[PDB]
């Protein structure tokens, strides 16, 4: 809940 | 070849707010 | 970083964030040394006392950052690791000797205003700049005090410390592959790295060619910014033959 979600392609 | 030269600083001949602190310490 | 200041935009374009995928957290700092290689502290990746033994798939490399937590669309670049290489003689058991690792990225990162490698020192650089009193710069998104986390990248300039002083500050055996930095209590300024700044760069600006050189890697300290204690940094130049070897082989 601290970090803004990364675009899903990087995960 | 280009390492260690910052686009927003060295590349523009602009200094950041504290790099002079380092230079001054290289007595 | 304790007692530092917010980085200026593009000030440390070699700064890398090691980002753990799950949980999403800051794992460590690191540095970009070419378009596919990132340097960090081994102990960011492997530190069995604390059941740390990340693998490539556990982490991302986030490059070009400023905000700690925010996704800096069109500015940061997020990179996946191809392979981690930890110094084979990394001493995690005794004292973090050779606290160094390299990470190869799956794909080269595009350089930009925000993303750009730092230089690694050669012997002459090292021998000129790694002198007691000469200041380097440490950057990171680590805690702002020992016992809280920054909105943006933090910067602090810290003087290299004479080796006997370093040695006398701690019970740990200091090696020639480490140097220490920080102010003395008499010195009135302060500053240090702190949790999550590990693996990030101690850099110095060569007055001979006006380029930045990464002289150290944030390794360890006994707490953060304690009076009479210093930060210990991996001596990049001492370990550069290993670096070159790895980069040359792989
Ligand atoms: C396993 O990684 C660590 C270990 C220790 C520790 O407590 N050590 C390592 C010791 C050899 O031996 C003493 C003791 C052993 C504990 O396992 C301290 C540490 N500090 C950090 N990093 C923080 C920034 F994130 C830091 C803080 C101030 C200055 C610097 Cl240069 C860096 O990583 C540490
Ligand atoms: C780290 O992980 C790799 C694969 O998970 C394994 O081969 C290695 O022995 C592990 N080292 C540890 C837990 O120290």
């Amino acid at each position: 809940g601290d970090f803004e979600e990364i675009p899903e392609e990087y995960l | 070849a280009d390492c260690g030269l910052r686009p927003l600083f060295e590349k523009k001949s602009l200094e950041d707010k504290t790099e002079r602190e380092l230079l001054e310490s290289y007595i | 970083i304790v007692e530092g200041s917010d980085a200026e935009i593009g000030m440390s374009p070699w700064q890398v964030m090691l980002f753990r995928k799950s949980p999403q957290e800051l794992l460590c700092g690191a540095s970009l040394i070419s378009d596919r290689w990132v340097l960090t502290a081994a102990h960011c990746l492997l530190y069995p006392p604390w059941d740390k033994n990340f693998t490539e798939n556990d982490l991302l490399v986030r490059i070009g950052k400023h905000s700690r937590t925010r996704y800096e669309r069109n500015i940061e670049k997020i990179s996946m690791l191809e392979k981690i290489y930890i110094h084979p003689r990394y001493n995690w058991r005794e004292n973090l000797d050779r606290d160094i690792a390299l990470m190869k990225l799956k794909k080269p990162v595009a350089f930009s205003d925000y993303i750009h490698p730092v230089c690694l020192p050669d012997r002459e650089t090292a021998a000129s700049l790694l002198q007691a009193g000469y200041k380097g710069r440490v950057t990171g998104w680590g805690n702002l005090k020992e016992t809280g986390q920054p909105s943006v990248l933090q910067v602090v300039n810290l003087p290299i410390v004479e080796r006997p002083v370093c040695k006398d500050s701690t019970r740990i055996r200091i090696t020639d592959n480490m140097f220490c930095a920080g102010y003395k209590p008499d010195e009135g300024k302060r500053g240090d790295a702190c949790e999550g700044d590990s693996g990030g760069p101690f850099v110095m600006k060569s007055p001979f060619n006006n380029r930045w050189y990464q002289m150290g890697i944030v390794s360890w300290g006994e707490g953060c910014d304690r009076d009479g204690k210093y930060g210990f940094y991996t001596h990049v130049f001492r370990l550069k033959k290993w670096i070159q070897k790895v980069i040359d082989q792989f």
